[PDB]
C-alpha cells in the first residue's frame, strides 16, 4: 500500500493480507445458492405488496376461509 | 447523524399525526393533551424563539468578542466564563466513581472549559431553533393566522399564491425542509466538537474559545492530507477519499440551485 | 384539475371573475348578501391554481377557495401549449 | 533482529507477542516490506510548462511561434532590450549634467511640506525659490 | 425658475413620491417599499417632465458626490499619506494613504511602511496616478483636493437649481442628435486634446526629471526628449517598467484629433448607412434603452480598463506594485460583471415599458440555440476537468487532459505585439513577461466562455420572454418586479425580469470569480516574482509555476489556490499589517452563510413567526401600530443577493490582498 | 467536600494570574512582539510615542489582570459565572447593570407605545413624549413589579389574537 494517512506512516499500521483467499468456490457456491433463494422467494413477496389484498377470493377460491381459535379469542377479547 | 434523523423524522411524523389523524374538539373544549397544547402554541412558540435569540445573540457576540481580541492580538481581553456548573456535575460523578473504586473510565470525563462551554451553547441553539422550527411546523400545521384553513391541504403543498403578502414556504413540510437545514448545523457543530477536542485536546482547550482558531487550527490545518492525497506528485490510499470530497462539493452545490432558484 | 369552492361569506363584488384569466367563475343570484349574487365556479376544468382570485378576494379569509391537486393534473390546469393531450 | 526472521516468526497477541513492543516492531517490518512511499508517478508530469522557460518543449505553439517566448528551453529567460539599458543609462546622466550646468548651482532635495517662493515674484524672497 | 416651491414640508411625509404609499405606515412593508421606489421616477407622481428634470437632476447630484469622493481621496494623499516617502522611494515604501485609530487596540492595523509612517497599504494606484499627473508636492494635492470640493459644490448647486430651471417645456434632452455630437466632439475629442497638452506642459518635464533622479524645485516649477524609434509598447522605461508618458500624451493628442474627426464627418453627414440604425433611433429614444446600452458599453469598457491596465503597463511603477495591478483588475472586472447585468435589468424594463424590436417574434430560436451552447460548452469544458480529476484520481495522468499528456493546443491564441524575445525587469521584480499558453490555458478560456454564455442566456430570456411566454400570456400586465403568478400551471416562481436578473446575478458572480481565480493564479505562477541571475535569469516566481500543471484538475484549483494561497489571510490574526483582513474573511464567510436563510427560505414561515411572536407582545400590551410584516417574496430573494455575494466577494478580496501584501512585504 | 470549596477561588483547575507561568508567558511574549514592532520606526516619531503607550498599556493590563483567575494550562483570565459577588472578574455587577440599563429600554418603548397608541405616532416620533419616557423609565424595576401586581401589566389571552384555528367551527 502507499499510506496517506500521517498516523498509518508515523506508527506503521499495515494492512496484512492473507496468503489464501477466506472462502473457496464451493462456499461461495453455497452462498449463492442461499442467495437465489432469497431472491426468489423476495419476487415473490413483491408480487404480492404490488397486488395487496384480493376480497374477491370468496367468489372463485376453494375452501371457505378459516380464522384460527387464537385469532377468534383475540376478536373477542377487542383492542 | 442516525440519532438527528430519527428526531426530526419523529418531530416530521407527529406534525403528520397533526395533520391528518389527531380528531380536534369543538374550539372551546380543551381535554386532550394536544388541544391544551394548541391553545398556547403562540406562548410556547414565542418562547422557544426568544430562548434561540439568546442563545445565538451571545454565543455569537462572545466569540466574536474573543475573534477580534485575539486577531489583534490580546488573548487576556478574552471573555472565558468557566464552566462551573458542568464541572460541579463532573465532580460529584468523579467522587462517586472514586467511591466505588475505593470500594479505569476513560473518556466518561474530559477537562471541560471554557471553549467546551461555548460549544455546548452552540449546540443548546442549534438543538432550540430545530425544536422551535419543527414545533411551529406541528403547531401551525392544522391552521394558521395567515393560513386558518390548512387542514383541508395535504401535507406538503407547494405555497398559497401571491396574496396575503406572499405565502412561499407555508405547509408543515415546508416547516421540515426548513428544520432539516438546521439538524444537519447542529450536527455538524456537534462532530466538529467531537472531532476537534479528539484530534488536539490541548490545542482545542487552549483555543477554542474564538472561531479563528475552529477555521485556521481544525479545517485548514488537517485538510492537507486529503486535498494532497492525488496530486501531479501521485496517488495515495487517500485518493478515493479525495475525489468524493470533491464530489459531494459539487452535490452541495448543485442542491443549491434547486434551492435557489 | 384543482377544486374552487365559494362560501356564503361572498359578498358579490365579482373581483374574482374579474380576476380569473381562464373565466372559470360567474356570479349568480343570490339572497345571501345585500348585492344578491355569489360567485360560482362551473368551468373549474380550466382552472389553472393562480390563485388570482383568492387574491383579489376582500372578505377577512377568502369566500372562494383554490385546493390544488397536483395528482389530478390536466392539460387545462397545466396550461400546456407545445404538447396537446386531447 | 532483522525484518525476514521478524515476519518469519510472526506475530500473535494470543501466544506470544504479549508486548506491544514486539508487536509495533513486526508491524514496521511488515510496513517496510509491502509499503511504498510513493506511487511512483513519472516525474514528468509534476514539472511547469508555461513560465518556466521550457515552454517550446511542449511545442504547444509551433506553428507561428510567438517571438517574445525565448526558444532556449534551459529554463532561463533573457533580459527583453537589455542594449537599451547602458543607452538609457547615459541619456539620463546626460540630462542630469545638462539641466545641473543650466541651474548652475547643485540640485536641493525638494520638500514634500515645504513652501517656495516663485522665481517670478515681485516680492522679497522669504524662503529660497529653489 | 420658481424656486418658492420647494420647501420642507415634504421632508416629514416620507413617501409623497409613490402614490401607493398614501395610506402611510399601516405596516413595514410601507417603509420596505418607500425605500424599494425611492428612485422609480417613472412610476412616481408626476408628469414626463418632472421624470427627466428628477433623472439629470440626480445624475448631477451623484456627479457631486463622486467628485466630493475624488476630493477625500486627494485629501488622504496630502494630509495623511507617505507619498513623499514613496515618491523618493517607491520600491521600499508601500502606499499607504490610510490610517486607523487607537481605540480598542486597533492600532495593530497600521503596519510598517516607512520609517515615520505607519497605517495601512492602499491598493487603488492613487500614488501612480499622481505620479503620472506629475503631482510632487503637498501644495499640488491640497489644490486638486480644493478644486474636487469646488466641482462638489457646482454639481450640487446644478442639481438644486436644474431641479427648477427644467419645466415641463423643457426638451434639451431629447436633443439626441446635439448630445451626441457634444459629447463625441468636446467632452472626448476636446478633453482628450486638452489632456495630452496637460501632460505634454506639465507631466513630462516632471516624470522625466524624476525618472534622472533630479528633486530640484526650479526645475520643478522639449517633447520626446528620451523616446527612441522603437514602437510604443516594445519598450518599457528601464527606469520605471511603463510606457513613456510622451507616447501617452502623443496617443491622447491623436484619439482627440481622430475623435473631432468622427464628429466632423457625422456633421457633415459623410457616414451614409443611417437606415441600417434607423429601426433602433427609433425604437430606444428611452431612458432604460439609453440605461442599458450605456451601462453595457461601460462594463465593456471597464472589462477592457482591467486587462489593459495589467497587460499594458502605462503608471510609474504600477506594473511592480503587485497589489495594486492586482486590485484594478479584480475591481474593474467585478464592475463590469454588475454594470452587464444592470444593462440585461433594463433592457427587460424599456422591453416591459416600450415596445420590443422585431428580434423577440422569433425569441425561441434564439434562446434555444443559446440554450444548446450552454449545455455543450459546460459540459466539455468543466467535464474535461472531471475527466482529468477521475484519471488522475485512477492512476492514469497519461489519460488525462494536460500538457505532458492529451495536450489541447490553442492554435488561434497567436502573438500580435512582436515583441523580442525576453522579460522586462525593474529592482528584482518582473514587470513585464510573455503569457505562454497551454491546455490550462484552453480550458479555463472555454469555461470563461461557458460562464459568460449561461449568464448572457439568463439575461437575454428575462429580456425576451418579459412580454409574455407560453406558460403566462399576461406578464406584461403583471409588470416587472413580480414574485410570480401563482402556484398554478405547475407553479410560476421567478417567471419575471426582475428573477431573472437575481439568478443572472449569481451567475455573473460565479464567472467574476472564476475570472479573479484564473488571473490571480496565472499571475502568480507565470508572470510575477522575482529573479536569480547577454545574461540569462532563472525566474522564481510566487506560485512557483504550478498552475500549469495543478490547474488542470479542481482538486489542483483547490489546493494549490485557495488552501495552499489561504495561508497569509488565514494565519494573519497575529500579525499587524493583514489581521484585519483575516477578520474580514472570517466575517465575509458569516455574511455569505447568513445570506442561505433568506435565499432557501420563504416568507410564509417568518410571517407565522412574527405573528406567534407579536402574541406576546400584545398579551403584554407591546402593541405596535405599524404591524411587523415578514419581508415580500422579491425583498427576500434581494436580501439572499446582495448578502451572498457581497460576503464571496469580501472572502475574495481579503484573500487575494492579504496573500499579495505579503508576498510583497 | 466541604462547603469552603463551594467558591470558585478554591478550585485546582484555575490559578492566580500573576502566580500563572502560561499568563506571565503570553504577556511577555505580547511585549516582545510590540517592542519588536516599535524597533522598526525611528525613535522620534509620532509611531514610536504611539507604541510607547501601547506598551504601557499592555503593562497595566497585565497588572491589572494578575489579580484575577486563569487556568493554569493556557493562563488566560476566567469570568466567574456562579453568582460570587465578592470576586473578580464577577459577571453580577456587568449583569446586573445590564438587565436595569435593558428594563428602562424596554419600559420606555412600551410606555411610549401605550401613550401613543397611533402609527402615525410610530411613524412620525413625538420626540417631546418619547423624551419623558426615556426620562421616566428609571424607575421601571417598581413600576413594572407594581403594574403586574396590579393585573395593568398582562392582558387575558382572550383579548388577543391565539392564532390559527386547529379545529373545527
Ligand atoms: C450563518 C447563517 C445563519 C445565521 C446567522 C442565522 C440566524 C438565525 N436563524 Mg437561521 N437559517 C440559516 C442560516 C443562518 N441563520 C439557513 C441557511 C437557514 C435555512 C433556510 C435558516 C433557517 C432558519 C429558520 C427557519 C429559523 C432560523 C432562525 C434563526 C435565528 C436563530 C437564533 C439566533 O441565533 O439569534 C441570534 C441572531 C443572530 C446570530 C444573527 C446575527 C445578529 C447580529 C449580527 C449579532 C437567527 C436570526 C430561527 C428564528 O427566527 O428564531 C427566532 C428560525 O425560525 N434560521
Ligand atoms: C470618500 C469619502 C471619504 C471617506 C470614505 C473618508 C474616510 C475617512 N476619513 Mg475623511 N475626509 C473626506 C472624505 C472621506 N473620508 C474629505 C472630503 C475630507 C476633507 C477634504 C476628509 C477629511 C478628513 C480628515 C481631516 C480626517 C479624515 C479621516 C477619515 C477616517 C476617519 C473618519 C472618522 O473618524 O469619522 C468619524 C465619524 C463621523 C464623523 C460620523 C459621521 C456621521 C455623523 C452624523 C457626523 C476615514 C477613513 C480621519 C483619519 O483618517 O484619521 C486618521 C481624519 O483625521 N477625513
Ligand atoms: C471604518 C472603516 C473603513 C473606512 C471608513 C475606510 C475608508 C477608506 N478605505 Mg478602507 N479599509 C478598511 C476599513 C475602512 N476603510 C479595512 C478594515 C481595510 C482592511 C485593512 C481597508 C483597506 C483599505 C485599502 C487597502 C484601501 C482602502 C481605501 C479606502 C478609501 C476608499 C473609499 C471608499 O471606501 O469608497 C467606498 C467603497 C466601498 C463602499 C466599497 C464597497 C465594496 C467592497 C470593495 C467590497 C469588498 C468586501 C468588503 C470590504 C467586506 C464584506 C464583508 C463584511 C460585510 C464582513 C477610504 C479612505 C483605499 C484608498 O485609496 O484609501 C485612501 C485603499 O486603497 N481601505
Ligand atoms: C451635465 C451637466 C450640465 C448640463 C448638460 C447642463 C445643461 C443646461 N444648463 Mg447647466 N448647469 C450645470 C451643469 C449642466 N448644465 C451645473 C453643474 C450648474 C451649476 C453651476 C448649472 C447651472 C445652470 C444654470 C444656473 C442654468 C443652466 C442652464 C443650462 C442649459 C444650458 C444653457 C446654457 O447656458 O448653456 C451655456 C453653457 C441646460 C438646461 C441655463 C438654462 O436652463 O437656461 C434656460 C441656466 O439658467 N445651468
Ligand atoms: C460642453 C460639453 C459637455 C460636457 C463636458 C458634458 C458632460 C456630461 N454630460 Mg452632457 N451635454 C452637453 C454638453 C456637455 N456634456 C450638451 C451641449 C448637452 C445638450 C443640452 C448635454 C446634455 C446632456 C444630458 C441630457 C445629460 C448629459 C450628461 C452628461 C454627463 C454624462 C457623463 C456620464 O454619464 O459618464 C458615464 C461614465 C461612466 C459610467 C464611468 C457629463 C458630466 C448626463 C448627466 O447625467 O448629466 C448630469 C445627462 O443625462 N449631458
Ligand atoms: C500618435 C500616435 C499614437 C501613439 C503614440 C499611441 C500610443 C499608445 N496607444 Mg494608441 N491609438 C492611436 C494613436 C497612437 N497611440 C490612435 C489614433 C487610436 C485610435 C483612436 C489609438 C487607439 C488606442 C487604443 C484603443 C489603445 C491604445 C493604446 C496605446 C498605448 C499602447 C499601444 C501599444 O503598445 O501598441 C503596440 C504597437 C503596435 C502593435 C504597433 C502598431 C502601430 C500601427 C498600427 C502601425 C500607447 C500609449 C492602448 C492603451 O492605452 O493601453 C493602456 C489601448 O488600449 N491606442
Ligand atoms: C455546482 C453547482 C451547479 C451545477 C452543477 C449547475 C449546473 C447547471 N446550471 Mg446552474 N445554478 C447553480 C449551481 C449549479 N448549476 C446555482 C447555485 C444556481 C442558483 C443561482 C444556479 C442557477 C442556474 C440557472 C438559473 C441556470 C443554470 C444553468 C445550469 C446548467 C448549465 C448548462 C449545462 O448543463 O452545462 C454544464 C453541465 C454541467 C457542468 C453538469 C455536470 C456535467 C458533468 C461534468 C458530466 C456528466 C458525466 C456523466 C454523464 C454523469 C452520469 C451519472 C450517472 C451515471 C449516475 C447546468 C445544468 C442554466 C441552464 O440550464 O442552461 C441550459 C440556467 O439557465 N443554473
Ligand atoms: C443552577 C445553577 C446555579 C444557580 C441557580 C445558582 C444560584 C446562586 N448562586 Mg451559585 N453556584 C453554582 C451554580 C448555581 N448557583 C455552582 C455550580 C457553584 C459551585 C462553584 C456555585 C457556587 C456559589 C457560591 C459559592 C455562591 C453562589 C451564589 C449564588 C447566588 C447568586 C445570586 C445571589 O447573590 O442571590 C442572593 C442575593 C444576594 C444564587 C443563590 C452566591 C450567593 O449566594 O451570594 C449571596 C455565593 O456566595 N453560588
Ligand atoms: C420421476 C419419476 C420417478 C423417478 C425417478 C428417479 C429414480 C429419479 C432420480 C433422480 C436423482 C437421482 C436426482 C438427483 C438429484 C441430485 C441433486 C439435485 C443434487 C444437488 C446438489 C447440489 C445442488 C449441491 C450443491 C453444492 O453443495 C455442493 C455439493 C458443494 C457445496 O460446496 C455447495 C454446492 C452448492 C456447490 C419414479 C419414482 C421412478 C416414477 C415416477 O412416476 C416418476
Ligand atoms: C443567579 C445566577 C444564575 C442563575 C440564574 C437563573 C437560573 C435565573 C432564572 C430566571 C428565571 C427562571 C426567570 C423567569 C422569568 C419569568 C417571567 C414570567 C418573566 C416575565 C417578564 C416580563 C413580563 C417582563 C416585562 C417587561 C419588563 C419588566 C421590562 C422590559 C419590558 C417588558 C415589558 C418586557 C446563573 C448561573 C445563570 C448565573 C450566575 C447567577
Ligand atoms: C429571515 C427572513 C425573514 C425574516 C426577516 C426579517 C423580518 C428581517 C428583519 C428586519 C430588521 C428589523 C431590520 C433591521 C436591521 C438588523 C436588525 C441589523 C442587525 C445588525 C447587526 C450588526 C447587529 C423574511 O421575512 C423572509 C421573507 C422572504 C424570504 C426570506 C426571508 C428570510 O429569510
Amino acid at each position: 500500500r502507499v499510506p496517506g494517512g500521517k498516523r498509518t506512516k508515523e506508527l506503521g499500521l499495515v494492512v496484512p493480507i492473507p496468503e489464501e483467499d477466506g472462502l473457496t468456490d464451493g462456499q461461495i457456491a453455497a452462498l449463492f445458492v442461499v442467495a437465489l433463494v432469497v431472491l426468489i422467494a423476495a419476487v415473490d413477496l413483491a408480487r404480492s405488496l404490488y397486488f395487496g389484498l384480493q376480497p374477491n377470493k370468496f367468489k372463485t377460491a376453494k375452501g371457505k376461509g378459516s380464522i384460527t381459535p387464537f385469532m377468534k379469542r383475540l376478536i373477542e377479547n377487542g383492542f | 447523524y442516525i440519532a438527528s434523523f430519527l428526531a426530526i423524522a419523529s418531530h416530521a411524523h407527529a406534525a403528520i399525526t397533526l395533520v391528518r389523524d389527531w380528531v380536534a374538539p369543538l374550539e372551546l373544549e380543551s381535554s386532550c393533551t394536544i388541544a391544551r397544547i394548541h391553545t398556547h402554541k403562540a406562548a410556547i412558540i414565542s418562547h422557544l424563539s426568544w430562548v434561540s435569540l439568546w442563545l445565538g445573540f451571545h454565543t455569537l457576540a462572545i466569540y466574536s468578542h474573543n475573534d477580534t481580541n485575539m486577531a489583534f492580538g490580546s488573548p487576556s481581553k478574552q471573555i472565558l466564563i468557566e464552566p462551573t456548573n458542568a464541572q460541579l456535575i463532573q465532580e460529584s460523578s468523579g467522587k462517586a466513581l472514586y467511591s466505588f473504586a475505593i470500594n479505569s473510565f476513560g473518556s466518561f470525563i474530559y477537562p471541560i472549559g471554557p471553549g467546551d462551554l461555548y460549544v455546548h451553547h452552540a449546540i443548546a441553539l442549534g438543538l432550540h431553533v430545530t425544536v422551535l422550527i419543527l414545533l411551529k411546523g406541528a403547531l401551525e400545521a392544522r391552521g394558521s393566522k395567515l393560513m386558518p384553513d390548512k387542514m383541508e391541504h395535504s401535507f406538503g403543498f407547494s405555497c398559497d399564491g401571491p396574496g396575503r403578502g406572499g405565502t412561499c414556504d407555508i405547509s408543515a413540510w415546508d416547516c421540515f425542509y426548513l428544520a432539516m437545514f438546521w439538524m444537519l448545523n447542529t450536527n455538524a457543530w456537534i462532530d466538529f466538537y467531537f472531532h476537534y477536542k479528539y484530534l488536539a485536546p490541548r490545542q482545542f482547550s487552549e483555543s477554542s474559545t474564538y472561531l479563528e482558531s475552529w477555521f485556521r487550527d481544525y479545517l485548514w490545518f488537517n485538510s492537507a492530507p486529503l486535498i494532497r492525497a492525488y496530486s501531479a506528485l501521485g496517488t495515495n490510499d487517500l485518493s478515493v477519499q479525495a475525489w468524493f470530497f470533491l464530489l459531494t462539493h459539487l452535490a452541495w452545490a448543485t442542491g443549491f440551485m434547486f434551492l435557489i432558484s | 384539475s384543482h377544486a374552487v369552492k365559494i362560501y356564503d361569506t361572498c359578498i358579490g363584488c365579482t373581483l374574482c371573475v374579474r380576476a380569473c384569466p381562464t373565466d372559470v367563475l360567474e356570479m349568480v343570484p343570490a339572497t345571501v348578501n345585500a348585492a344578491k349574487q355569489v360567485a360560482s365556479s362551473p368551468r373549474v376544468e380550466d382552472c389553472v391554481g393562480c390563485k388570482r382570485c383568492e387574491t383579489a378576494c376582500p372578505t377577512d379569509f377568502l369566500s372562494i377557495r383554490v385546493y390544488l391537486q397536483e395528482n389530478e393534473e390536466t392539460q387545462y390546469s397545466l396550461g400546456l401549449d407545445l404538447a396537446d393531450w386531447s | 533482529p532483522s525484518d525476514e526472521e521478524i515476519l518469519a516468526k510472526g506475530c500473535d497477541i494470543r501466544v506470544d507477542c504479549t508486548t506491544k513492543e514486539q508487536q509495533f516492531a513486526w508491524a514496521k517490518a511488515y510496513y517496510r516490506k509491502y509499503n511504498q512511499e510513493t506511487d511512483g508517478k513519472d516525474p514528468k508530469y509534476s514539472k511547469p510548462s508555461t513560465g518556466a522557460g521550457v515552454f517550446r518543449k511542449f511545442k504547444i505553439d509551433w506553428p507561428n511561434p510567438d517571438p517574445s517566448i525565448p526558444d532556449t528551453t534551459d529554463g532561463t529567460y533573457p533580459i527583453r532590450n537589455e542594449d537599451f539599458l547602458p543607452i538609457w543609462k547615459q541619456q539620463q546622466e546626460d540630462l542630469r549634467a545638462k539641466m545641473k550646468e543650466y541651474i548652475g548651482r547643485e540640485f536641493t532635495e525638494i520638500r514634500w511640506i515645504g513652501d517656495y517662493d516663485n522665481a517670478r515674484s515681485p516680492y522679497k524672497p522669504h524662503n529660497g525659490y529653489y | 425658475a420658481i424656486f418658492r416651491y420647494v420647501n420642507a414640508t415634504l421632508w416629514s411625509k416620507a413617501g409623497h413620491f409613490n402614490k401607493a404609499l398614501s395610506k402611510g405606515a399601516k405596516t413595514t412593508t410601507w417603509i420596505w417599499n418607500l425605500h424599494a421606489s425611492a428612485h422609480d421616477f417613472d412610476i412616481q407622481q408626476g408628469s414626463a417632465g418632472l421624470i427627466a428634470r428628477k433623472v439629470f437632476s440626480s445624475g448631477l447630484a451623484h456627479l457631486s458626490l463622486v467628485f466630493f469622493w475624488l476630493g477625500g481621496m486627494h485629501f488622504h494623499g496630502a494630509y495623511l499619506s507617505n507619498y513623499s516617502a514613496w515618491l523618493k522611494d517607491p520600491k521600499s515604501v508601500a502606499p499607504s494613504s490610510h490610517i486607523a485609530y487607537s481605540l480598542v487596540g486597533q492600532d495593530i492595523l497600521n503596519s510598517y511602511t516607512s520609517q515615520y509612517f505607519s497605517g495601512i497599504t492602499i491598493t487603488s494606484g492613487f500614488f501612480q496616478l499622481y505620479r503620472s499627473e506629475g503631482i510632487v508636492t503637498q501644495s499640488q494635492l491640497k489644490y486638486a483636493c480644493a478644486a474636487s470640493l469646488i466641482a462638489t459644490l457646482i454639481c450640487l448647486s446644478g442639481s438644486y437649481l436644474h431641479m427648477q430651471l427644467m419645466s415641463k417645456f423643457t426638451s434639451f434632452y431629447k436633443k439626441f442628435q446635439s448630445l451626441s455630437q457634444s459629447h463625441l466632439i468636446i467632452m472626448f475629442g476636446f478633453g482628450s486634446v486638452s489632456f495630452s497638452a496637460h501632460q505634454i506642459h506639465e507631466a513630462l518635464p516632471i516624470n522625466s526629471l524624476l525618472d534622472s533622479g533630479i528633486w530640484d524645485p526650479q526645475l520643478f516649477s522639449a517633447i520626446l526628449l528620451g523616446t527612441p524609434s522603437a514602437i510604443t509598447g516594445k519598450l518599457l522605461n528601464p527606469s520605471t517598467g511603463s510606457i513613456f508618458l510622451s507616447q501617452v500624451a502623443a496617443h491622447h493628442l491623436a484619439v482627440g484629433i481622430v475623435f473631432i474627426t468622427l464628429g466632423l464627418i457625422k456633421w457633415c453627414n459623410l457616414f451614409f448607412s443611417r437606415n441600417a440604425i434607423l429601426s433602433l433611433r427609433l425604437a430606444y429614444m428611452d431612458y432604460h434603452a439609453q440605461l442599458s446600452i450605456n451601462l453595457a458599453v461601460w462594463a465593456s469598457l471597464s472589462m477592457v480598463a482591467a486587462h489593459h491596465l495589467t497587460e499594458i503597463p502605462v503608471y510609474p511603477y504600477e506594473s511592480t506594485d503587485y497589489p495594486t495591478v492586482l486590485c484594478l483588475f479584480v475591481h474593474h472586472a467585478c464592475l463590469s460583471g454588475f454594470f452587464t447585468v444592470a444593462s440585461g435589468a433594463h433592457a427587460s424594463i424599456f422591453v416591459i415599458r416600450q415596445l420590443p424590436t422585431s428580434e423577440i417574434r422569433h425569441r425561441d430560436p434564439i434562446i434555444g440555440h443559446l440554450i444548446w451552447v450552454c449545455i455543450a460548452l459546460g459540459l466539455h469544458s468543466f467535464g474535461l476537468y472531471c475527466h482529468n480529476d477521475t484519471l488522475e484520481a485512477l492512476g492514469r495522468p497519461e489519460d488525462t487532459f494536460c500538457d505532458n499528456s492529451i495536450q489541447l493546443k490553442p492554435i488561434f491564441a497567436k502573438q500580435f505585439l512582436g515583441l523580442q524575445p525576453g522579460i522586462e525587469v525593474l529592482d528584482g521584480k518582473i514587470v513585464r513577461m510573455t503569457q505562454e499558453l497551454g491546455t490550462a490555458d484552453f480550458m479555463v478560456h472555454h469555461i470563461h466562455a461557458f460562464t459568460i454564455h449561461v449568464t448572457l442566456l439568463i439575461l437575454l430570456k428575462g429580456v425576451l420572454y418579459a412580454r409574455n411566454s407560453r406558460l403566462v400570456s399576461d406578464k406584461l400586465e403583471l409588470g416587472f418586479a413580480y414574485p410570480c403568478d401563482g402556484p398554478g400551471r405547475g407553479g410560476t416562481c421567478q417567471i419575471s425580469p426582475w428573477d431573472h436578473l437575481f439568478l443572472a446575478v449569481f451567475w455573473m458572480y460565479n464567472c467574476l470569480s472564476v475570472v479573479i481565480f484564473h488571473y490571480f493564479w496565472k499571475m502568480q505562477s507565470d508572470v510575477w516574482g522575482s529573479y536569480v541571475h547577454h545574461s540569462s535569469l532563472t525566474c522564481s516566481h510566487y506560485s512557483q509555476g504550478d498552475f500549469s500543471v495543478n490547474s488542470i484538475t479542481i482538486n489542483g484549483w483547490l489546493r494549490n489556490l485557495l488552501w495552499s494561497e489561504a495561508s497569509q489571510v488565514i494565519q494573519s490574526y497575529a500579525l499587524p499589517s493583514i489581521c484585519s483582513y483575516g477578520f474580514i474573511f472570517l466575517a465575509a464567510h458569516f455574511v455569505w452563510a447568513f445570506s442561505l436563510m433568506f435565499l432557501f427560505s420563504g416568507r410564509a414561515y417568518w410571517q407565522e413567526l412574527i405573528e406567534s411572536i407579536l402574541w406576546s407582545h400584545h398579551k403584554l400590551k407591546i402593541v405596535p401600530h405599524i404591524q411587523p410584516r415578514a419581508l415580500s417574496i422579491s425583498q427576500g430573494r434581494a436580501v439572499g443577493l446582495t448578502h451572498y455575494v457581497l460576503g464571496g466577494i469580501g472572502c475574495t478580496w481579503a484573500f487575494i490582498i492579504s496573500r499579495m501584501l505579503v508576498l510583497t512585504t | 467536600n466541604t462547603p469552603e470549596h463551594w467558591t470558585i477561588k478554591a478550585s485546582k483547575r484555575l490559578e492566580l494570574c500573576k502566580d500563572n507561568k502560561a499568563y506571565k508567558k503570553k504577556f511577555k511574549d505580547e511585549l516582545y512582539k510590540t517592542e519588536k514592532q516599535q524597533k522598526k520606526y525611528a525613535t522620534g516619531s509620532a509611531v514610536y510615542a504611539r507604541f510607547n503607550k501601547k506598551i504601557a498599556q499592555i503593562k497595566n493590563r497585565q497588572e491589572a489582570y494578575g489579580d484575577r483567575l486563569c487556568g493554569k494550562q493556557d493562563g488566560n483570565p476566567r469570568v466567574v459565572a456562579t453568582g460570587e459577588w465578592n470576586v473578580r472578574a464577577s459577571v453580577m455587577w456587568p449583569a446586573s447593570i445590564f438587565l436595569y440599563t435593558a428594563g428602562w429600554i424596554g419600559w420606555a418603548g412600551r410606555s411610549y407605545l401605550i401613550r401613543t397608541n397611533d402609527e402615525t405616532k410610530e411613524l412620525n416620533i413625538d420626540v417631546p413624549l418619547a423624551l419623558t419616557c426615556m426620562a421616566s423609565g428609571f424607575s421601571w424595576p417598581v413600576a413594572a413589579w407594581q403594574e403586574i401586581v396590579n393585573g395593568e401589566m398582562a392582558v387575558p389571552s382572550s383579548q388577543i389574537h391565539p392564532g390559527g384555528p386547529y379545529t373545527q367551527s
